[PDB]
RNA sequence: AAAAUUUAAAUUUUUUUUUUUUU
């Protein structure tokens, strides 16, 4: 069904738009494990 | 709230062996030519020695059992020969006799013929069949009647005429093999030897696809012969072949000269006649420079002199057909046959006209040319009739016609030798430019003069009309063998039948296409470099500590966080209202050339008066000038322009031990590294030779005042910049302020040096894969992107499934090669010929069978033009999707690929018009008409195929109805050699 | 401005008599 699952895509589209909006490199400095979790969340991707 | 606007919002933001060259040298009878001195140094016999080269090498499969062919004692002359054969020919026939394929690449006069003569009988005595190749019918017509006289039992295969289909020996043109390699002639199944002549036409950007692919389509059992003009890069071919059919292949190079050549320069209306290249192939500078001196119609002096010199025959070369006809008239007051010979001319000539109808025995163009032909004079170009084309060359070969006015066919048209070659136009049009002719062009355009057993020498005479550059006349005449590389492209009928034949693929063609041999050769060298780089990397690869990587990972976080701040330090609507003279400032232009600490001369803005609409940065329209004492002594102080930051080179700081001076540079806000908080005496005296040098010593006195460091204008405390954007930005460094100092061995255990220990590993970490990306980028078939677009096309056309299974639509043009197969399916699938008559649709078939543009035809009778308007409507939508295919084809230019002008003449030959009458309706020469007429039969016959495959019974009634109405009187032309 | 480019359709002999279907 289009209107359901794409609304869930739009939900994650905005969340994807919500992702690299913050400065992300600063805790990649403060640990690898931030970056590695960001790597692990990219492993979902 | 369109559903792509969520993309738009801003978020919520906080092999080589048997390699030898051999030498061969003989003596030649003396000759002076038309220079009155001898051409070379004489020997004691009155002879003149020449010498030439015999290279041999062979390409190797891996692990192959090799014995040297120089040792190969040939047990039997499978063809014996009357005279002494040559050493490379001796080297040649052993390769045939021992049974491996071989390229020999020589000139046509050398005797490459003789090697082809041998393998026939070795095929014949083993009852094998053999293919002799040619690009031209008349090349075969030479070789056929020759071999027909020689061995007799030889099959000829031509689009014009087949003779004796089940003979033992076969002579045929290139595409017929390709055609009978697609549908698998069993004719092939008794063939073990192939004679490829004219191999270098693989670099034909027009047709060279055929020679390349057909060799790829060979079974690997077969032995092969390869004959072509001398190329320097012959081995590449053998290096290509020996893998892809997996058997050895020899090479033989020579540069041999059969009859000896003498190059002369005639300035048009100049009177110097200068041997500038001897038979020993030496550039005479001085004769050329005398020819440079002797440069201050003209032919008519030259020829009777040559006729006084008795250097008949003589061949004139234009760069266009019409020029010869002019040059025919510029010479025609002479005569060079006896009336016995002119009776011998005319009587035999009428036998040439005997094979025409008596109505055709009075055709106008032949009436005109015949008195020139009576005058011992001939012209060569395509535009004549083929019956005209053959009779001349005969009489040329039988020497009645001392003169030939020729173009580039007769350059390729061999077995018709000359004594004297005339270069009337030095340059020549190459499709793009009337260019200075390149080397192997001229070398191919050289050797045609000089009969082997008869002519003493070769006479080379070039008329020039420019004082040419010296290396160009070298690069033309002291020439180079031109490089032979694949002109492989794609074509859709090929794309058809490789799906239609099951066993192989079009991709498979690309795996063995020579067009990527560029992508073959240099890469193992770079692999060797990679095999080097994968080793040198392994030396520094492990340091003492892992944390130095993490320190570099800290340093990676260090290096970027300083990077982002300086572009915010260099703020465009800042470093402003603080730029006053004497304010002590740190100077580092653009992040490229750091100039220490200086004092502001002034601040200004660059005004662009010459270009109103250009862009400077809001940094860079602002011009600051600053005295530094960090200027190098030998910088071009006089060459930098005031208030322009365009600094030339040599302007730099004083390097290690170099003398520092003071100078003033125009700088912008990008040059500002930082700005301090002190103001010394900045002189209102601008430039009086020692106020900028008092700045720098005062800078040195300020370098006495703060030798440690100037308190910089803090954006917090001094410039009072208070932005939550700006202040939170520094926090990235405010970890590095902490954490770098916090880390164990920040610089203990020589970690600074151990950084470079890591870094020299880390650079090797970078640059191999950087190279290895390039090599992995240097892998694949680059043509797939073309092909993958063409895979779209037929699916868009419905010629096959997306599972690539060919439809009946695509099954149509399987017997179509002779035209646009992409269009011709759709026209018949648009069925517009149901109400076309045989006179009507034939004019539409004139829209295919001919390419070269000419004068405008009128807008014809619209029952032609409206179908012509109809087919034009079809191909656009086709080319539309081709434009949609990312296939870079101009749809407009794709239409004028179709030429629509002879349709009237086509419409009237359908109505039984006279050949005489229709000659009036064009400038296009009469054979060229027949060259599309006999093309048009090949079309209509392949059109007869289609309704058989569809069942359009009306069409089949209509198809041969056309074929009746074209195939007739003058279209029935046959040749004389056959 | 020249230059030239394509095909191929199949031949000569072994068999057994007829009636007979419901006013």
């Amino acid at each position: 069904n289009p209107d359901v699952l794409l609304s869930r895509v739009i939900n994650v589209v905005r969340a994807a738009s919500s992702l690299a909006s913050q400065d992300v490199d600063f805790y990649k400095n403060l640990d690898r494990g931030f970056s590695k979790d960001l790597k692990s969340k990219a492993d979902k991707l | 709230t369109d559903l792509f606007d969520v993309f738009e919002e801003t978020p919520v933001e906080l092999m080589l062996a048997d390699s030898f060259e051999q030498e061969a040298s003989r003596e030649v009878d003396a000759s002076k030519g038309l220079t009155n001195s001898e051409t070379l140094q004489v020997e004691q016999d009155g002879k003149v020695r020449l010498s030439h080269q015999v290279r041999h090498q062979v390409a190797l499969p891996p692990n192959y059992d090799y014995t040297p062919i120089a040792e190969h004692k040939r047990v039997n002359e499978a063809r014996t020969y009357p005279f002494t054969l040559d050493p490379f020919q001796d080297t040649a026939i052993s390769c045939i006799d021992r049974g491996e394929s071989v390229l020999v690449s020589a000139h046509t006069s050398a005797g490459k013929t003789v090697v082809a003569e041998y393998a026939i009988a070795q095929s014949l005595k083993n009852k094998q069949r053999v293919i002799y190749t040619s690009p031209i019918k008349a090349l075969s017509n030479q070789k056929y009647r020759e071999l027909l006289a020689e061995f007799g039992d030889v099959g000829l295969m031509t689009g014009d005429i087949t003779i004796n289909p089940d003979a033992g020996c076969l002579v045929m043109t290139t595409e017929i093999l390709r055609s009978m390699l697609y549908r698998g002639s069993e004719v092939m199944r008794e063939v073990a030897w192939v004679i490829f002549d004219e191999v270098h036409y693989m670099r034909d950007k027009e047709r060279g696809v055929v020679w390349e692919e057909t060799i790829i389509l060979l079974p690997d059992k077969v032995r092969y012969v390869f004959l072509s003009a001398t190329i320097p890069n012959a081995m590449e071919f053998a290096e290509w072949i020996c893998k892809i059919h997996s058997q050895p292949c020899h090479i033989v190079y020579t540069n041999f000269r059969p009859t000896p050549l003498q190059h002369y320069l005639f300035p048009a209306h100049g009177d110097g006649i200068y041997l500038v290249v001897d038979e020993k192939s030496t550039f005479r500078e001085e004769n050329f420079q005398k020819a440079m001196a002797s440069i201050s119609g003209d032919i008519y002096k030259i020829v009777k002199m040559i006729w006084k010199k008795k250097y008949n025959p003589v061949i004139v070369f234009s760069f266009s057909k019409r020029d010869c006809e002019e040059l025919a008239l510029k010479m025609s007051k002479l005569d060079f046959n006896s009336d016995d010979e002119k009776e011998a001319l005319t009587k035999i000539f009428n036998n040439a006209i005997a094979l025409l109808p008596e109505t055709d025995r009075e055709l106008p163009q032949i009436k005109h040319i015949l008195p020139l032909l009576r005058r011992g004079i001939g012209i060569h170009h395509s535009g004549l009739l083929p019956i005209l084309k053959e009779v001349i060359e005969i009489l040329f070969q039988e020497g009645f016609l001392k003169v030939l006015f020729a173009t580039e066919t007769f350059s390729i048209g061999l077995n018709m030798p000359a004594k004297t070659v005339v270069f009337t136009s030095v340059r020549k049009w190459d499709g793009q430019q009337f260019r200075w002719v390149s080397g192997g062009e001229y070398i191919q355009m050289s050797g045609r003069a000089g009969r082997r057993g008869l002519d003493d020498r070769g006479i080379v005479i070039m008329m020039i009309d420019e004082k040419m550059e010296p290396q160009v006349a070298k690069g033309m005449v002291k020439g180079q063998a031109d490089r032979l590389d694949s002109a492989f492209h794609l074509g859709y009928n090929m794309i058809l039948n490789l799906m239609r034949v099951e066993g192989i693929s079009p991709e498979f063609m690309l795996e063995h296409s020579f067009f990527q041999f560029q992508n073959v050769i240099s890469v193992p060298v770079m692999e060797k470099k990679l095999a080097e780089l994968k080793k040198d990397f392994d030396g520094i690869e492990v340091e003492d500590e892992e944390n130095v990587k993490e320190y570099h990972e800290i340093e990676q976080a260090i290096k970027g966080y300083r990077e982002d701040v300086r572009q915010v330090v260099t703020h465009p609507a800042n470093a402003l209202s603080f730029l006053q003279p004497g304010r002590l400032v740190e100077i580092s232009v653009n992040g490229k050339d750091n100039y220490g600490w200086g004092a502001v001369v002034d601040f200004a803005k660059r005004i662009n008066k010459r270009n109103p609409s250009a862009v400077y940065t809001d940094h860079e329209s602002y011009i600051v000038n600053v005295v530094v004492n960090t200027m190098y002594i030998d910088s071009p102080v006089n060459l930098l322009k005031p208030f322009n930051p365009t600094l030339p080179e040599g302007i730099r700081p004083a390097e290690e031990g170099e003398k520092s001076i003071c100078a003033v540079i125009p700088i912008t806000l990008d040059s500002i590294k930082s700005i301090g908080n002190l103001r010394l005496y900045m002189p209102k005296d601008i430039r009086a030779s020692g106020q900028k040098e008092t700045v720098g010593k005062s800078l040195r006195e300020v370098n006495r005042r703060f030798p440690d460091g100037i308190p910089v204008l803090d954006p917090v405390k001094n410039m009072k910049i208070e932005d939550e954007d700006f202040l939170k930005l520094m926090k990235k460094i405010d970890v590095l302020n902490t954490k770098l100092s916090s880390n164990p061995l920040t610089n203990s255990m020589r970690l600074e040096e151990l950084y470079g220990k890591y870094s020299r590993k880390h650079d090797l970490h970078e640059d191999m894969k950087q190279l290895k990306r390039k090599i992995s980028e240097s892998q694949a078939v680059i043509q797939l992107d073309d092909l993958r677009r063409r895979k779209r096309v037929l699916r868009r056309l419905g010629f096959c499934t997306p599972n690539d299974i060919i439809e009946l639509k695509g099954r149509v043009a399987c017997e179509i090669s002779s035209g646009d197969e992409l269009l011709l399916t759709e026209l018949i699938f648009n069925g517009n010929f149901n109400e076309l008559k045989p006179e009507q649709a034939a004019a539409l078939l004139s829209c295919f069978a001919f390419q070269e543009r000419c004068k405008e035809a009128p807008r014809l009778k619209p029952e032609l033009a409206e179908p012509l308007k109809a087919m034009r409507e079809i191909a656009a939508k086709i080319a539309k999707i081709m434009k949609d295919s990312k296939i870079e084809v101009v749809e407009k230019d794709y239409v004028e690929s179709f030429r629509h002008e002879l349709m009237e003449v086509v419409y009237e030959w359908c109505r039984g018009a006279t050949f005489t009458q229709i000659c009036k309706m064009t400038d296009v020469y009469e054979g060229s008409l027949i060259r599309m007429f006999k093309r048009l039969e090949e079309l209509v016959k392949e059109l007869v195929d289609v309704a058989n495959t569809i069942g359009n019974s009306s069409l089949k009634e209509k198809m041969e109805a056309v074929l009746k109405l074209i195939h007739r009187d003058i279209v029935s032309a046959g040749s004389l050699y056959l």
